[PDB]
């Protein structure tokens, strides 16, 4: 048979004989660019991936057809206009070629105030308030949707987004770019339920849709604006010297956005390698396919890694005697630029059919951006697998192993809204992982017309060797999760996450004591969960690995670990990101901390009646997951 | 194109749209850089001479007390706006 | 091994040698009566059931401690007073000995209007409106909570509940009784989450709590009121001749309720017989233990059946070689007279640990009330098991088999709010069964001080043979669900339920086409679910019955059938009865029909934008359950 | 108890509570069946005379223009209420 070392070599052997740069080159040909979601060239690349999966001889290939509402530019030009001296002096700043999807169609006019990146901290550290005025913000740090939401939260009437040259060293100052301002994922006009014909598309509007117009402008347009603005941008921001803060007294900005909705047909292409022991369980490997521009780095690299991962793994099963216990699903989503729409509609549609069957999602999107750092954002259940992978996968340039920081897990950042792996983890309770070889600065040409293969190979000369290591990381992920009778998911990694939450909450024990409350039951839950994980490791130790009945009895308890952290007390339709650790909403553990921090200030920003309910449900959500992991219901303690 | 612009300016003012509003409509319908709203014809001549003198690369057409300016480079467009603010 | 015929006989022999009347007599002794929730006598009976479970030598015995808020009488007397001629004439009607738990503490004064049983239809078919007036209603037909909720919806200021002699043939006309008016289940001050100390009891109020005072009065008090009321009660109602409709011009009724809350400790007592093959799955058998009065019929019979069912099955495992594959849990809840509090807090507390492990709940509450009829309310998944049981279980009196109506399943009514098996099915997605030997009239002494053993054996002389057949029915339920490699759950029974929904919905095809909608995708979902059940039956046919893996692979799909009907789009905290078939809320299939029923009438009661969302989410809930039952996700072919 | 009622009704009226309100307080504080509020003191005895004649099983105590009636059986209590309405 084949052990891990035999499979690691057979994977590493086929990686050296794989040409990745020629595949990325094919996906960037004239027939597949540009491929905005629902376009004809999007359907062309979908049909190519569909045929490629059949030639690889997978177990089965199928497709889903969704009809989602997106937003596109109108025949009427969007404009940014400066008006001076009571509307008697007008100045055309830019007729942008880009736009922000899901912006509100409106024309707002008033003061323009700079707010750095638009984060909540940036709006707090501002001299001028943004009440009733238009806001201009630099791209980065947070998603377009978060910028708009934070400006809306302070009653701003509009948002402008540009790319300064300090953070985005781009020679073309007239370059336009694209984004979306929906504070969520999926089709925002079918929130919480799939975009199938069965629903007959009832009137439903996501609460994440903004209610102010937002427009993107080039750096030249932003420098046109700064010539009409006063105040020096602080040195903390580390931006261009042409930066300014607030328009003059008699000067205003007239933002005109007139985007329109468009019902489009999107295609999700799938391929599956059926398992040999437990085929009803499976891992999912996905990669975004659509892009506003050419999307070589955003979409081309991801799809290329997906195509060759399916070819290599299908070759190993048929030609090298690979026998995975669980199945493997390869997926090429569409409508990813609008906010993981193709992937979210799949989860929202087949949630019942993959409740406790899909146990890991791997996202190959934007896996190659640079060569300096190897960053990863994932669920703690995959931290141990990621650590083991970094210890025997060599850097393309350095040649040393990826594992160089022993405190790497304490520095990991959580998955963000723009990541296609976020809805898998925060909504469906499926452990997810996103990884990339990148630099400390953002890939500047993302979301622009310059995200071509020419610009990608010029910045990364070793693109083939770098794309090979990205496949080796994702390849080792799939093998470790599918070949052995034991799942490489590490449930013990949540003991540090829970202990960090209880310790962080204990720093405000003074506020808790004066409200007549106690953290003693939250400590009890952390300890009850710790002992449940220690008992499960003991049960796995004394387990006869060949006894399939006892093993899947224990494996079914592991695949429930991530699910039992979804909040059982919230509506998945109006609050779909239910994961108390990584989701969004008042039910999350970070939301509990932000509220309690507001009590030491005498103002009534604190709610108390909400906090007491937050502490109650969060305490039992942890205690409930602990009691389910301990074993049977009759094996629980009482005080 | 000057013939087309001046004829579109004729309709907006006859329909009853304000001069300030018509200025914004002109910039969003044609490839014009800066539009100035003037009181009498004296300033309209003052503004038109001043901008042609310092920026001769610009084509300036005017109708009634509203002056339209078409220029193409970011740098020249900058100078026209600064020239119009100075002479207003 | 032991087959079914060997186990059916081994159970039937121990049933004949079991004394049920002596246990019901013991539970009605002076040491365990009365046992209001949280009382000392309630805790005494808990230790008896706990010690009896240890003597039966079960696998494990344990108990849970909850701290729930109930409502009890105040030191201030509740009063019903008639006031005439501008407060200058006062008339004491009654200082009632009963009360309605969770009624609002208030003093209301105004007109009194009769509303028959208080159902929604009764308030619609009424001449006088009840806005700003007190309402008096007969007990029965619907729960106390439904009566109060329907009156509040029409701006009533108070509710009086009495027992007429026609529906309740009681000789004592001054008898008071007890109930609760909470439109829900569980501790109404911890809605959606368990009543443990861990929660630290945050300020939360269930939306089912009423905001009007509710009081129970005796028949004599009601006849005192009717002497000040005009109008003849319709002959349709079939009530007493002393009945009247509306008070006189100058007369008002002053209802004064001042009940207070009380935090109490309740006990849930448990015992388990562990399985031999798949012990992580189990059936649950429960029975309410507390009662306001003696509760012989309400609580005594149920707990007595629970005690002897645990003794017989434990005897069968140790002395007769019974080896059930799955486990059996015996539970004795407390605070049952309130909103099924003891059972609901257990579900709300350990929901994660019994997500796909507990696959059936059997409710023994009020299983003996009469002897004429044998009634059953249950989930369709257990219809086949119930039908198979009725074909070899003899009636206590007639000696004939219980299976006498071949079209019995079409006449079954769904579980009601007052039934302890309702939250198991409508909230946790666990198939449930409630059954009883009863008569066409309600047991009159339920919720009164006359629910004694003496009145129960006097009305039911063959109580031992009746309680034996009730135990035989529940016994055969447990055996069929635990001994064979098949769960005996019939998933095909939902094909008739879906077909009935489509037929009822086809009646409004005119309205559907007129709003630009189509029933074609709901047609596809009904057929896709039928094919999913046929594929699973085929898989069970070709299954190697000895192959333990393929059987539990197929059984895991069966245990998800009931769960996949809980609405995935509703908040379990603010609307816990999520089951689209048997729950409550706008997400249920009847709610879709009730709304669409308001469109054919020209009135603006219809809410289009709500219906379009109802039809959308209900369509996919059915299609999703079909796609999950078909098998793997890649093996779901449809005409999408 | 007649002394206690007559003194407790005296305090309610001395404290400033109206006769109509004091009538309801007596019924929920004492074991009283019917209370009648009359205009003059002549009617107070007339109502008491009428009720003692036709329902002699009743104890009728009166204070000022408020007359208190104590009876125990459902039928007799009914007859007292009907007698007070008749003579009021
Ligand atoms: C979990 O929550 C429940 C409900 O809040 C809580 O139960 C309550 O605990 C308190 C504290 O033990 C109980 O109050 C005591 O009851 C006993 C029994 O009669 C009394 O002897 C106590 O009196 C002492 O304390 C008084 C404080 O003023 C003194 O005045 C007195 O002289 C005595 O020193 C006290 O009344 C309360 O009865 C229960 N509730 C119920 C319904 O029984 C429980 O303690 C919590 N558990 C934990 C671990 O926190
Ligand atoms: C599932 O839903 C989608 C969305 O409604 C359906 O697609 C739509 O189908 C209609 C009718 O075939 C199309 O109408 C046509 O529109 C074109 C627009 O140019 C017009 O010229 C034609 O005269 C006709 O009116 C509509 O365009 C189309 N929408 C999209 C985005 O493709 C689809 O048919 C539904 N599928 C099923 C099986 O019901
Ligand atoms: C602090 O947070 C709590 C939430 O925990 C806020 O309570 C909320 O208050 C509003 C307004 O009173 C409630 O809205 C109500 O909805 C019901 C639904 O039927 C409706 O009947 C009422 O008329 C009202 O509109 C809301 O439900 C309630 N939420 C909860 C969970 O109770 C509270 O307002 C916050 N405090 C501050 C100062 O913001
Ligand atoms: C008809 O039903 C819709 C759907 O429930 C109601 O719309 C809701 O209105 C409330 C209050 O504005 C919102 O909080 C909900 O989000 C709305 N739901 C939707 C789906 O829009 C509407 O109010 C109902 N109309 C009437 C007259 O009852
Ligand atoms: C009940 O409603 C009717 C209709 O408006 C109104 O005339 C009447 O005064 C109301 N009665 C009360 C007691 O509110
Ligand atoms: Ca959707
Ligand atoms: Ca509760």
């Amino acid at each position: 048979r084949l052990y891990w070392d035999d499979l690691k070599r057979k994977l590493s052997e086929k990686l050296d004989s794989t040409d990745f740069t020629s595949t990325i080159k094919l996906l960037n040909e004239n027939s597949y660019v540009p491929r905005e979601a629902g376009s004809q060239k999007d359907e062309n690349l979908a049909l190519y991936v569909e045929n490629q999966f059949r030639e690889f001889k997978l177990s089965k290939v199928w497709r889903d057809q969704h009809f989602v509402k997106i937003q596109v530019k109108d025949s009427a030009q969007n404009s940014v206009i400066i008006v001076d001296k009571n509307g008697r002096l007008v100045y055309l700043v830019e007729n942008p070629g880009g736009y922000v999807a899901y912006s509100k169609a409106a024309t707002v006019t008033g003061k323009l105030v700079h707010a750095n990146f638009g984060t909540k901290k940036d709006f707090e550290d501002l001299y001028t308030p943004v009440n009733g005025s238009i806001v201009i913000v630099r791209a980065g740090k947070i998603t377009f949707a978060e910028k708009v939401a934070n400006a809306e939260s302070l009653n701003a009437i509009g948002v402008l987004i540009y790319m300064d040259q300090t953070k985005f060293p781009i020679v073309n100052a007239e370059l336009s770019f694209f984004g979306h301002a929906h504070l969520g994922t999926g089709d925002p006009y079918t929130p919480g339920f799939p975009s199938f014909n069965h629903t007959q598309f009832p009137p439903s509007r996501s609460s994440g849709l903004p209610n102010i117009p937002v427009q993107t402008i080039s750096r030249a347009a932003a420098e046109k604006l700064f010539g009409n603005m006063e105040g020096d941008c602080p040195s903390d921001w580390k931006t261009d010297s042409t930066c300014r803060m607030v328009t003059s007294e008699s000067k205003n900005v007239k933002l005109t956005v007139s985007n329109v909705l468009k019902e489009i047909k999107i295609l999700n292409i799938f391929g599956v390698i059926k398992g040999f022991v437990e085929p009803d369980h499976y891992v999912v490997v996905g990669a975004q396919r659509d892009a506003w521009g050419p999307g070589a780095a955003k979409s081309g690299v991801g799809t290329a890694l997906l195509l060759k991962l399916a070819q290599m793994f299908s070759d190993m099963v048929l030609k090298d005697g690979f026998q995975p216990s669980r199945s493997i699903i390869f997926a090429s989503w569409s409508a990813g630029d609008f906010g993981s729409v193709g992937a979210t509609e799949w989860l929202e549609g087949y949630l019942s059919s993959l409740h406790l069957k899909a146990f890991t999602y791997i996202n190959l999107d934007k896996a190659v951006l640079g060569t300096s750092n190897f960053k990863v954002s994932a669920s703690p259940l995959l931290y141990t697998l990621i650590e083991k992978t970094m210890q025997n996968v060599k850097h393309p340039v350095t040649g040393q192993f990826l594992y160089q920081d022993s405190n790497w897990a304490s520095k990991v950042e959580k998955l963000t809204l723009d990541n296609a792996a976020f809805p898998f983890l925060a909504y469906s309770g499926i452990p997810a992982v996103s990884f990339c070889f990148c630099e400390d600065t953002d890939y500047p040409y993302l979301g622009t017309t310059m995200d071509t293969y020419k610009e990608l190979i010029e910045r990364i000369p070793e693109l083939n060797k770098v794309a090979r290591a990205a496949a080796e990381v994702a390849g080792q992920f799939v093998i470790k999760l599918t070949h052995d009778v034991e799942l490489n998911l590490d449930y013990e990694r949540y003991n540090s996450q829970l202990l960090s939450f209880v310790r962080d909450l204990n720093q405000y024990r003074a506020d808790i004591k004066e409200m007549g409350l106690s953290l003693q039951w939250l400590y009890s839950a952390r300890g009850d969960f710790f002992r449940a994980t220690s008992r499960l490791t003991t049960d796995f130790g004394n387990a006869e690995k060949t006894d399939r009945f006892v093993m899947k009895k224990l494996n079914d308890r592991v695949m429930r670990v991530e699910y039992h952290f979804l909040s059982p007390y919230v509506s998945p339709k109006e609050s779909p990101f239910r994961h108390v650790f990584w989701g969004s909403g008042s039910h999350t553990l970070p939301a509990l901390l932000e509220n309690l921090k507001l009590r030491k200030q005498n103002n009534g920003a604190f709610n108390e009646t909400l906090f007491r309910n937050q502490l109650a449900l969060a305490t039992w959500t942890i205690q409930g997951a602990a009691n389910a992991l301990s074993g049977d219901v009759w094996d629980i303690d009482n005080e | 194109d000057e013939e087309e612009i001046q004829k579109a300016i004729e309709e907006l003012l006859r329909k009853g749209v304000s001069e300030e509003e018509a200025a914004i409509i002109i910039v969003q319908r044609f490839n014009v850089a800066v539009v100035v709203v003037v009181q009498d014809e004296r300033q309209a001549k003052h503004i038109s001479e001043y901008i042609r003198r310092y920026i001769p690369e610009a084509d300036v057409i005017l109708f009634a007390n509203i002056v339209v300016i078409k220029v193409e480079t970011h740098e020249l467009r900058k100078r026209v706006w600064e020239a119009a603010q100075k002479a207003y």
